[PDB]
């Protein structure tokens, strides 16, 4: 109300609204999945359009031959946070010859958007995403807010009516984990999990948007009739 | 006084054929009289069906060719994993060596590949970004005991047409890719034989539509 | 160093900032521009509330901005003199590079250029000011007209006016100018744009200034004598 | 008052926000897409009969390969455009080629969000912009300032937008020819602008990968503002 | 470090520019196969002699310039203004070490046939006849003492063919071969690639020139 | 631009079948003058890393911290710090070189020549060479200052090639790195004759041995050398 | 952050003008009267003191009348340490002039700088506009002798005859009124004098009370001469034109 | 972080009235009352010592400083706006002139220098105005004696004799009825002990007063003897001692 201003202001109950706001423009996003078994770990995205005429709103990037995330929201920010994760993924790469951990990506992340809710002037990122990996030590889902809160998870969805999703995942949790040497019936499970979001629209050949990444596997995007084995 | 510089030696070699490339060089590193390493590449697949070798001193040519696979990664990620054709990446790198003009890379730079016509392609740099494609070019310690050599035997200069008084020029013509393996075999077996600094082994690499092949063969270790 | 954004959108999609700069062109003294077949002709008024002023020092109201091309204005004074500095400079710098002077609508490209860096620019206000850029390319005797404003849109013009009562003039223009013919002469273009003015001005004694620019680098600046005599014979035509 | 980037309650940057109805108020611009070509048409919209029509420049070259057309406060399109010919250029200087018309797009669409408290405000100006490259063919964009851009196969911006884009959902196909897609801008420009179509007050452009990035004269296009009548009338 | 032998000069027909193709490091030949005419745009040309990484460099930089020129301007750059953009660039480098000897040719409407010397150490000159290069006396005295106005395209080609040579002859750091070029207001126009080798004892035979050589 | 004061001589090293294995004096030299005799010049980074450093010794002290302060970034926030995210001989040369000719470029080195000796997380035998102008090579054997002269020799005996190494034992791989120290040491002005030798074995790990004395050499033929020529007394 | 107090002193009213120029101008016209008048011969500059006090030292003291150069001076209406800076700015800028072309200062340049960076403070750096008009008197060979007047807007405009300050309506009055071109300097002392008499909110016009200063040729042969009124001149001058 | 105030915090109100200003004038009202008076061969500045406390030793804290050998300074209103000043004002006088001419400033110029420092303070970024109105009193050999006042707005002005602070209007109206073109330094300091006690209440004495003169030459407080030009500074602060003398005469 009176301290929504700007992020540099608390509330009386202690709250950033800023920071609320700008989680709340996730919300609105399109919804995205991601899962992973000790194998493999998989993401997977229902893009959005403007109108017929229009393309489809690309929802994943690729970060590095080893990882990569897909977004939900403002996706001018994830634009921005992607490269920055390009750039530690490749000093990591450069200067000590190491492929960069999951966890410090996230660790990373974390610290970029946190200084953004602190400082006068500036403003909280607009996006959530979810990184997947696969690294020293095996196969990693994360799950970035711009609140700066990064989290490790087996399986995950973010944006609208991700609940549906994060649901099937909890139920099938046991199953999907085990799924290992196996890539396709991975991403069917993700294929699945993501169709418990869906309302009146249905899965098409130029709407759905599947990536991968594993242990002989390098981080690759499938779009238009690749992905027509999943529907 | 400090020199920031140094001669690591070695001597390399670029051919291109009709529908393939060649590029070879020494696997031998020196410094002075001594022998720091008889087996130390410096020809590499850098993607996009690109080999890459900057030879003369080894701490530049390494920086360079290091900036250059990492020029390839960021073309991939700022125009949707385009290919990087030869010629695109030749010009990259002029611009590369030229951003230290006043600062060089002590380096003599070749790639192959390539064309968009898929026709065998060499480009050849000096050490401050200047180029131009070529059919044929060595570089290095030892250029100037192969190349005159390549001169007569793939670009037939000074042969004449038996017979024809010296009016008829014997005709060019692309090679294959076994006359090719001759050719950089026999001319760094002769480098060899009278240049210190060139021996111990020689890595080839063969650059076709099919992909990135390597030959390894040994030479003299004197 | 301040950083303010000081223009800025509001609900209905109007930047405040630059239209309250156009509020304070509209209070400015007229100004009007004609360009005829083989010339261009730069109209001013001046507002006669001020006596005792001293003429030969009062800085005029068209500027030279190179040999070739003037500049007149409807706004702020002050502000003004910013955009005819920075003008002259770069009508400078371009005859140092390009070996060539500036054209008209270059010129005119670079001041609105200008103005509209100062819509989008922490720590400043737009310009309140709206300029008249007229005069001839090197080597042509095309005649060119433009107009800019504190938005930073500009365009050319046939003819036009700006400043207060500009809505008058400009629907005077509107019919007495014809495209397919203009004004043939020096004299035609003049008497046009000294009629324009005095449905506005008041009297056409030390109230109007004229300004000539012909090709070749030709400008001259009338006095108030030859400026009365166009007065004299516009007044005993009209009474008819 | 308030920041310049702050968030609304629903999750959307105020001052982007304001700057859509901003671009609401501009002038028509459309843009339709073909195998044989991208074709682009403004209304020139002049405030006054005075002012020189051919003066108005609301269509603009980025590269030979690519074309622009704009919609909103067009004074904001200058610096966009001038990064937008700078980064074709300076690309073809590094890399001795063509530059990717999504690429090109991308890069001008970094600069929209860099506002704050860079520059004090978003641009009030959305970009069509139309192009041809090797890779993916004829293609066209929609450039926001929000930092956002769509490819479209037709599109509409500007006042009559809403109107025309539902024009432009029922006649499009994907076997439409350049004449056709010529004389379909037109009939659509003709719907929703105020004042009555011509060659004065309306311009086309079209991209093709023969002869580049062209401008059409007054000529050229009365002749086909004069073709689209007579067809009207023969049914 | 370069030997070369460029040429330049204005005629009736437009401008022909002629330049060798050998490159040096000391003694050794690096190369016989260099493209020491730079094809800045359809109408321009720059010629490479001292720097090759320097010409190269910036007379590509310069095609950028002229493109954003006329993107700008909606008109062809002058050649006074392409090439002052050049001088007031290495200019600016003085000092550093820059090594230019060039010459921008052109053909405009509002200039005609013009050519501008432009030199690493800020120098600027607006000439008729320019000749650049280790082997530019050479090429010169052929020049000078043929030269004419009213010379046909023809002639003017062999001439400007015929003064590299000479210095390719002599000049031990000029050579390989001859590459020609003929800049018309409508663009420039190559005039192909010709072997010293075989063009020497062409010329020899057929003109009955270089007596001192037994062939 | 630098001048070298306290220096380290030469460091020796080489591969055998399960890892490998380096050495080098503990001596720091002041030009002519044996100034500092408690030197180590082999610094362990974890448990499969040994880093063999000479030249000058106040750079060398700085590399030390910097090796030191990696270790303690590398735990941070790393719960696999001791295990699968643990540092690399990979990684810490990698960060060396990049220093070295960062340091070389700016015309500012540190005047140091570096051996990274290790064993990888998957076996693999790691031995690679850096220096002062940043440049880098691997090989069976590697030696820097006179121990590129004398050492590299003895040690090619032994393994001539990539094939000789699954051949050659740590016994015979230890005797002759200490053999090559001895020779060291009757033939180099600035070396001494105690030492330090390190080993990195895939099975047995890091075993870091201090103290080593050259020992069993031939001086006894000295008594019968009497003049330069001529001299019989 | 600190945007909550943040005066905006750079921006427009929805009217088109600037709020803090215009408020500026309003603290002026409190500002004791100060009047310039331009002869065929020489200029005056005319001051009215803001209500003095006994225990005031009045010949030690400047508070309206200052010297620029030798042939430029300027009377203050306004905030007198805001002139002060300005003052020393424009000082600096003539020796500038003079150091650079070995040629006194033209009076329309060192004006239209010292306009312009008052201009400045009203576009850009959010800052307060100076609280300060001028009168400037001076000469120079290519204009002879010339008045303008500047204000906190950065606009300048040059007079025969003008006022600044308090009662400039009815002062502006005055002089349009009594003036003409044939005027001579000793004529202009008087109509200067008389004005401030008129206007004047004091109950009778005093030598305590004023600043006076002429700029005359009235040295030996084609050279200016400026001369500031010392009060014992003021008191005489101001007997012969009968006002005491 | 860092000081995003770059704007004035000092503007003008509609009716033209500069608020800060203002109130820093109603600072300086509140403030207790100081004096100076000039004399033929002086001049003397003085100011009552209010006490915080009666365990504070009003020795430590001096309201009359020395800024120059030749020129002292008394203000009235905030006492650490003055303190900064003070130190300011002696640095100024080194850097912007002694560091320059090899001599001290004259009065006037020292006070013209100060008053440029009270005037940034009214128009820059980030800052209130200084809460204080100095009285500045020196001697320079081509002006002789003089006395200036100095406001918040960088106003100053010179005076025969004023006063400022808490009971100034009454204080000037007194001086005015005392004061003449003919008066010794002696009578000068009568007249200032006498103005001075009709505004204090308490105590006083040499103690609870606080007073100095610019007067002649003091060779005694030079500190060294040899150069014949140098003959020692004029500023003089007289001692808790010497001020009850002239209290008995009174
Ligand atoms: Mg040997």
């Amino acid at each position: 109300n009176n301290y929504d201003g700007d992020t540099v202001t608390f509330s009386p109950t202690g709250r950033l609204f800023q920071v609320e706001y700008a989680l709340e423009a996730i919300k609105q996003g399109s919804v995205t999945v991601g899962l992973r078994s000790n194998t493999h770990a998989v993401l997977v995205a229902l893009k959005r359009n403007a109108d017929e005429l229009s393309s489809y709103q690309k929802k994943i990037i690729k970060c590095d031959e080893h990882m990569g995330l897909s977004l939900a929201g403002l996706a001018p920010d994830a634009r921005v946070l992607s490269n920055y994760l390009r750039q530690q993924c490749n000093y990591s790469s450069l200067v000590f010859n190491r492929k960069l951990a999951v966890e410090r990506a996230g660790h990373l992340l974390c610290d970029k958007a946190q200084k953004n809710t602190q400082s006068y002037g500036g403003r909280p990122y607009g996006v959530g995403l979810l990184i997947i990996g696969y690294d020293k030590s095996g196969a990693h889902l994360l799950e970035f807010q711009p609140s700066g809160n990064v989290t490790e998870l087996y399986g995950t969805a973010i944006g609208a009516r991700s609940q549906g999703a994060k649901t099937y995942l909890e139920r099938t949790l046991d199953t999907f984990i085990k799924i290992d040497g196996n890539p396709d019936e991975l991403i069917k499970a993700g294929v699945e999990a993501i169709s418990q979001s869906l309302r009146d629209e249905s899965l098409t050949v130029d709407n759905l948007s599947i990536a991968i990444v594993g242990k002989d596997t390098p981080f690759t995007i499938y779009d238009g009739e690749a992905v027509a084995k999943y529907i | 006084q400090f020199n920031p510089y140094g001669d690591n030696g070695g001597t390399i070699l670029g051919i291109a054929g009709e529908d393939f490339a060649v590029l070879a060089g020494d696997t031998r590193n020196i410094t002075d009289y001594s022998i720091n390493s008889r087996y130390e590449p410096k020809v590499f697949d850098c993607g996009d069906n690109i080999v890459m070798s900057a030879n003369g001193f080894a701490a530049d040519g390494d920086a360079l060719v290091k900036r250059f696979k990492n020029s390839v990664k960021w073309y991939h990620f700022d125009h949707n994993d385009k290919k990087l054709s030869i010629n695109s990446a030749a010009r990259n790198i002029q611009h590369l060596l030229y951003g230290k003009r006043f600062f060089p890379y002590y380096v003599h730079t070749i790639i192959a590949g390539l064309d968009e016509d898929g026709k065998g392609a060499v480009y050849s740099f000096d050490p401050v970004g200047s180029y131009e494609r070529e059919q044929c070019r060595a570089g290095g310690a030892a250029a100037s005991l192969i190349m005159p050599f390549l001169d007569n035997q793939v670009n037939f200069k000074n042969q004449y047409e038996p017979g024809t008084n010296g009016k008829v020029k014997k005709p060019l013509k692309y090679l294959s890719v076994e006359e090719v393996i001759k050719l950089v075999r026999d001319s760094f077996t002769s480098a060899t034989e009278r240049h210190i600094q060139v021996g111990d082994g020689l890595e080839i690499l063969i650059v076709t539509k099919d992909g990135v092949r390597k030959e390894f063969y040994e030479l003299k270790r004197d | 160093g301040y950083d303010r954004a000081l223009s800025i959108f509001s609900p209905d999609g109007h930047i405040f900032q630059v239209e309250y700069a156009l509020e304070a062109v509209k209070r400015g003294t007229c100004a009007v521009g004609v360009k005829g077949k083989n010339c261009v002709v730069l109209g001013c008024e001046r507002r006669s509330t001020l006596k005792l002023q001293d003429t030969r020092i009062t800085p005029s109201k068209v500027s030279k901005i190179d040999s070739h091309v003037v500049l007149s204005f409807s706004g702020l004074n002050a502000d003004s003199r910013i955009l005819i500095e920075k003008a002259r400079v770069e009508a400078q710098s371009h005859r140092l590079t390009l070996e060539d002077p500036v054209t008209v609508e270059y010129l005119t490209r670079y001041v609105a250029g200008v103005q509209q860096r100062y819509t989008q620019s922490g720590g400043v206000r737009p310009f309140g000011v709206s300029t008249l850029i007229a005069g001839f390319d090197p080597r042509d005797d095309e005649p060119k007209l433009y107009q800019t404003e504190p938005s930073g849109i500009y365009s050319s013009w046939s003819a036009q006016t700006i400043g207060r009562n500009s809505k008058t003039v400009r629907e005077f223009l509107e019919k007495n100018y014809d495209r397919k013919e203009p004004p043939a002469t020096v004299e035609e273009c003049v008497k046009l744009t000294v009629r324009s003015l005095l449905e506005v001005v008041q009297t056409g004694a030390k109230n109007i200034e004229i300004t000539v620019v012909k090709p070749d680098s030709d400008i001259v600046a009338l006095s108030s004598e030859e400026i009365n005599q166009y007065v004299t014979q516009i007044e005993q035509e009209k009474q008819e | 008052d308030r920041g310049v980037s702050t968030f609304s309650p629903e999750g959307r940057l105020f001052q982007v926000e304001y700057s859509l109805e901003a671009i609401k108020l501009g002038s028509t611009a459309i843009g339709i897409a073909t195998k044989e070509g991208v074709v682009l048409g403004v209304e020139k919209r002049a405030t006054s009969p005075l002012l020189e029509s051919d003066s108005i420049e609301k269509i603009v070259e980025i590269d030979r390969h690519i074309g622009c057309a704009m919609s909103g406060l067009t004074a904001d399109a200058r610096s966009m455009i001038e990064h937008a010919r700078t980064a074709a250029v300076t690309h073809n200087l590094y890399y001795d080629e063509d530059i990717n018309v999504e690429s090109l797009t991308q890069s001008v669409c970094d600069l929209a969000l860099r506002f704050g408290e860079l520059m004090s405000r978003p641009f009030g100006v959305a970009l069509l912009i139309a192009g041809h490259d090797a890779d993916d063919g004829y293609q066209l964009f929609h450039a926001e300032p929000s930092g956002t851009f769509y490819r479209y196969n037709a599109k509409a911006i500007g006042s009559g937008s809403e109107g025309a884009q539902a024009e432009l959902l029922n006649e499009w196909h994907s076997s439409l020819t350049l004449k056709e897609a010529e004389l379909l801008v037109l009939k659509i420009l003709k719907q929703v602008m105020e004042e009555k179509l011509d060659e004065n007050n309306a311009q086309l452009s079209c991209i093709t990968k023969q002869d580049g990035f062209k401008i059409y004269d007054n000529e050229k296009t009365a002749e086909l503002i004069k073709e689209l009548k007579e067809k009207e009338a023969a049914e | 470090a370069l030997g070369a032998t460029t040429l330049a000069f204005r005629f009736q027909g437009g401008i022909i520019v002629a330049v060798d193709s050998r490159a040096t490091a000391g003694n050794w030949v690096a190369s016989q196969t260099v493209k020491k005419v730079i094809e800045i745009n359809p109408f321009l040309l720059g010629t490479m002699a001292g720097g090759a990484a320097d010409c190269q460099f910036w007379e590509t930089w310069l095609g950028s310039q002229c493109r954003l020129h006329e993107l700008r301007e909606k008109e062809r750059i002058s050649v006074a203004a392409a090439s002052k953009i050049l001088s007031n660039l290495v200019y600016q480098y003085k000092g550093a070490g820059l090594s230019m000897g060039t010459m921008i040719c052109g053909y405009t409407r509002k200039e005609g046939p013009t050519i501008y010397y432009v030199d690493s150490d800020g120098t600027r000159l607006k000439g008729d006849i320019f000749c650049v290069g280790s082997g530019q006396t050479f090429a010169y005295g052929v020049l000078d003492s043929n030269y004419k106005w009213d010379l046909s395209v023809e002639d003017a080609l062999y001439l400007g063919k015929r003064s590299i040579l000479a210095a390719a002859h002599r000049d031990a750091y000029s050579g390989g071969s001859v590459n020609l070029y003929h800049v018309t207001e409508d663009g420039w126009i190559y005039h192909g690639n010709h072997d010293v080798g075989e063009l020497f004892w062409k010329v020899k035979e057929e003109e009955g020139s270089f007596n001192n050589v037994i062939g | 631009t630098q001048q070298p004061i306290v220096t380290g001589t030469s460091v020796i090293s080489m591969k055998y079948d399960n890892g490998v294995i380096i050495a080098a004096d503990n001596l720091g030299s002041y030009g002519s003058l044996l100034r500092f005799n408690g030197v180590e010049r082999l610094i362990p980074v974890g448990d499969n890393t040994v880093v063999g450093i000479s030249g000058d010794i106040s750079d060398m002290q700085h590399i030390e911290r910097l090796l030191k302060d990696l270790v303690t970034e590398n735990a941070y926030d790393n719960p696999l710090a001791d295990a699968e995210e643990a540092l690399e001989p990979s990684y810490i040369f990698e960060y060396l070189a990049t220093v070295m000719y960062q340091r070389r470029s700016k015309m500012n080195p540190l005047w140091n020549a570096i051996i990274v000796a290790g064993v990888q997380s998957n076996g693999d035998q790691f031995l690679r060479y850096v220096n002062l102008l940043g440049v880098t090579y691997s090989s069976p054997t590697l030696a820097t200052g006179f121990g590129a002269h004398m050492a590299n020799p003895l040690l090619r005996k032994v393994v001539d090639r990539e094939s000789d190494i699954p051949k050659t034992t740590v016994q015979v791989a230890e005797e002759a790195i200490v053999n090559a120290m001895r020779v060291l040491y009757y033939r180099d002005a600035r070396s001494s004759r105690n030492f330090s030798l390190a080993i990195i074995d895939k099975n047995t790990g890091l075993t870091f041995k201090k103290n080593l004395q050259v020992e069993n050499m031939k001086w006894d033929f000295a008594k019968d050398i009497k003049g330069y020529g001529t001299q019989k007394i | 952050g600190s945007r909550r107090y943040d005066s905006r002193t750079t921006i427009f009213s929805p009217e088109g003008r600037l709020y803090q120029v215009e408020y500026a101008l309003e603290s002026i016209s409190h500002a004791g009267t100060a009047i310039g008048i331009m002869a065929s011969d020489g200029i005056v500059l005319a001051a009215e003191r803001k209500v003095t006090s006994t225990l005031l030292e009045q010949d030690t003291s400047t508070e309206k009348l200052y010297k620029l150069n030798d042939k430029i001076a300027v009377a203050v209406a306004g905030l007198t340490a805001d002139a002060e800076i300005l003052i020393n700015t424009a000082r600096i800028h003539a020796q500038n002039y003079l150091k650079t072309y070995n040629e006194d200062i033209p009076v329309e340049i060192l004006v239209r700088r010292l306009s312009d960076i008052k201009q400045g403070y009203t576009q850009h750096g959010g800052l307060r506009p100076f609280g300060v008009s001028f009168i400037y008197a001076g000469y120079d060979d290519r204009y002879g002798y010339q008045l303008y007047t500047s204000n906190p807007s950065g606009n300048y405009t040059g007079w025969k005859a003008i006022s600044v300050g308090a009662n400039t309506s009815a002062a502006q009055t005055l002089l349009q009124m009594d003036y003409k071109d044939d005027m001579k300097v000793d004529d202009a002392i008087e109509l200067a004098l008389k004005t401030l008499s008129k206007t004047t909110d004091s109950s009778a016009l005093t030598y305590d009370r004023l600043e006076f200063a002429t700029i005359r040729k009235g040295a030996n042969d084609g050279e200016v001469y400026q001369k500031i009124f010392k009060p014992q001149e003021i008191k005489d001058i101001l007997v012969k034109t009968g006002i005491t | 972080m860092t000081d995003r105030y770059s704007f004035s915090l000092t503007t003008f109100s509609p009716s033209g009235k500069l608020g800060q200003i203002d109130y820093a004038l109603t600072a300086v009202k509140q403030g207790v009352t100081s004096l100076g008076i000039k004399a033929t061969n002086g001049v003397v500045i003085a100011t009552e010592k209010k006490s915080s406390s009666p365990l504070a030793m009003s020795e430590t804290l001096s309201k009359v400083s020395l800024l120059t050998p030749d020129i002292g300074a008394v203000y009235s209103g905030m006492g650490p706006d003055y303190r900064v000043l003070v130190d300011k004002s002696r640095k100024v006088a080194h850097t912007s002139y002694k560091r320059i001419y090899g001599e001290y400033p004259p009065t006037k110029l020292l006070v013209s220098e100060v008053a440029k420092i009270m005037q940034e303070a009214t128009q820059s970024g980030g800052v209130r105005p200084f809460g204080v109105s100095l009285l500045i009193a020196g001697h320079d050999e081509f002006n002789g004696f003089s006395l200036y006042q100095v406001d918040p707005s960088g106003s100053y002005f010179p005076w025969k004799a004023t006063a400022i602070g808490k009971g100034s209007v009454a204080a000037k109206t007194f001086l005015e009825k005392r004061w003449n073109d003919e008066l010794e330094l002696e009578d000068a300091i009568h007249i200032a002990l006498l103005t001075l006690k009709e505004s204090v209440e308490g105590e006083f004495n040499g103690d609870t007063i606080e007073l100095a003169i610019i007067g002649d030459e003091n060779p005694d407080l030079l500190g060294y003897t040899g150069i014949p030009t140098d003959k020692g500074p004029r500023f003089r602060k007289l001692t808790s001692q010497e001020i009850n003398d002239r209290l008995e005469a009174l």
